């Protein structure tokens, strides 16, 4: 079990926890039971930005960008209600957490695209 | 003395200074290439190869 001193400055603190390959199981939902997500984490690996169409007005594509704001990008410690609906579908209702990060990515040619990467009120 | 349009003939019998002069010329031309490239890169919009290519 890793401590802060094991993690600090490695980059691991910006990584979400992973599960190994044997984890292909199933988690039963009791439709009489109330549920929560205790921690939702989102670690972005690629940011794509839609190029502004030349004027040809064809399909503008999403192009790769380079992250310049370093490993400051993940959303984590997010928690909320997991409702069980009458049709047996599940709905996550985000309540709180570190559910946003400012991010600047840089396009081919130098253009920097700041964004608020977020799942606020998901 | 030498007329102005003859100033460079001093190199005719000075192979070392002629080599030096050729080096300087070459330096100027390569410096030009570098600076031209830099200026063009400072002005070129690469955003539209279709209707705004370099030759436009
Ligand atoms: C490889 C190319 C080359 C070379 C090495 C030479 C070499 C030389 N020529 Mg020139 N010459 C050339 C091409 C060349 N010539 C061409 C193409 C022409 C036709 C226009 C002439 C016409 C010519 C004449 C009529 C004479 C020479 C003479 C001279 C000699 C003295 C140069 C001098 O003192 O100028 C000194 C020059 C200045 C102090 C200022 C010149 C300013 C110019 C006119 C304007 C600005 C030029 C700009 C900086 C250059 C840009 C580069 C260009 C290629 C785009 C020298 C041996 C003279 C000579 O034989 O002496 C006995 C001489 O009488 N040449
Ligand atoms: C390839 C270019 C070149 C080369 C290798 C030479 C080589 C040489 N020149 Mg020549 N010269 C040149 C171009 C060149 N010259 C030009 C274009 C002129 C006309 C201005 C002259 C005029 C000249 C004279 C009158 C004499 C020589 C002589 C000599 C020799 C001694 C150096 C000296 O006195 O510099 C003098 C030359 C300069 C200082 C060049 C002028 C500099 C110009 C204005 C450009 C400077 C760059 C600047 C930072 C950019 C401005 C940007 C602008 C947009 C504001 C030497 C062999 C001498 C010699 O030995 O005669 C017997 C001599 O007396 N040169
Ligand atoms: C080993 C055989 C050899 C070689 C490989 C060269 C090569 C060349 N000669 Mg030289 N030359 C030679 C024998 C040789 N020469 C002999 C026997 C004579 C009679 C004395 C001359 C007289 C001569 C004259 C009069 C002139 C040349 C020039 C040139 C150059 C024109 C191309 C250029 O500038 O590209 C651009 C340059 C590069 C892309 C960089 C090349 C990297 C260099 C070679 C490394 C420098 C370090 C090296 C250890 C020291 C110099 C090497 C020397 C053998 C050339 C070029 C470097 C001209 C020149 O020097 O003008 C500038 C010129 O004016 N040569
Ligand atoms: C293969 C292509 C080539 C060739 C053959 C030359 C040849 C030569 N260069 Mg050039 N040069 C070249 C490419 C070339 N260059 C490039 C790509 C650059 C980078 C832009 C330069 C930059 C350069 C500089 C900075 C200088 C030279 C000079 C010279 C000359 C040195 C010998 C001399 O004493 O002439 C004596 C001069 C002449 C015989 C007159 C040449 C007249 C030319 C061909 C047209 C002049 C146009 C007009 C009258 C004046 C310019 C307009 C003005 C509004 C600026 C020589 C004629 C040097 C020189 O001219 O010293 C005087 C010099 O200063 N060259
Ligand atoms: C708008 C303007 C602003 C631009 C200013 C930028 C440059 C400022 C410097 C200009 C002043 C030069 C003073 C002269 C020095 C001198 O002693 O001359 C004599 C020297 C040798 O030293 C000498 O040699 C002499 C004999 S001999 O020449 O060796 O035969 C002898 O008298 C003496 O003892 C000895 O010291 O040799 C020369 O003849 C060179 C003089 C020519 C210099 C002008 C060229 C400037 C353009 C260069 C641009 C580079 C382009 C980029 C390419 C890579
Ligand atoms: C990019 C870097 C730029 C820096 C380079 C700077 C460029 C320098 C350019 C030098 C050119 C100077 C011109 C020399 C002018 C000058 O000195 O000539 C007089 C000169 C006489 O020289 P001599 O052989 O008699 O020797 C005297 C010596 O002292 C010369 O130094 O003859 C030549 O130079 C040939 C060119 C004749 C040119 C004659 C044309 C002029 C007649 C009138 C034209 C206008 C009126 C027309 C009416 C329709
Ligand atoms: C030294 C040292 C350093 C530095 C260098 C530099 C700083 C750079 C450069 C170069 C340069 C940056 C300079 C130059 C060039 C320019 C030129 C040479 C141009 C030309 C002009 C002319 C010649 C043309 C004329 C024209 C007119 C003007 C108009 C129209 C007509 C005509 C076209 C004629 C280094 C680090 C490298 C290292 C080594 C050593």
């Amino acid at each position: 079990t890793l401590t802060y001193d094991d993690i600090v400055g490695t980059g691991l603190a910006n990584k979400c926890p992973t599960l190994d390959d044997t984890a292909r199981g199933a988690y039963p939902i009791d439709s009489s039971q109330t549920y929560r997500i205790a921690r939702l984490c989102l670690q972005p690996t690629t940011f794509l930005v839609k190029e502004e169409p030349k004027n040809k007005r064809q399909e503008a594509e999403f192009v790769p960008t380079k992250l310049v704001t370093r490993e400051t990008t993940s959303l984590d410690q997010i928690q909320g209600e997991l409702k069980v609906n009458s049709d047996g579908s599940l709905t996550f209702v985000e309540e709180d957490g570190i559910d946003f990060q400012p991010v600047t990515v840089q396009m081919a040619g130098g253009e920097r695209i700041p964004l608020l990467f977020t799942v606020k009120n998901l | 003395g030498l007329p102005w349009y003859r100033v460079h003939t001093v190199l005719i019998n000075d192979p070392g200074r002629l080599i030096a002069a050729h080096l300087m010329h070459t330096a100027l031309v390569a410096g030009w290439a570098g600076s031209m490239a830099l200026y063009e890169l400072a002005t070129f919009d690469p955003s539209d190869p279709v209707l705004n290519p370099m030759w436009r």
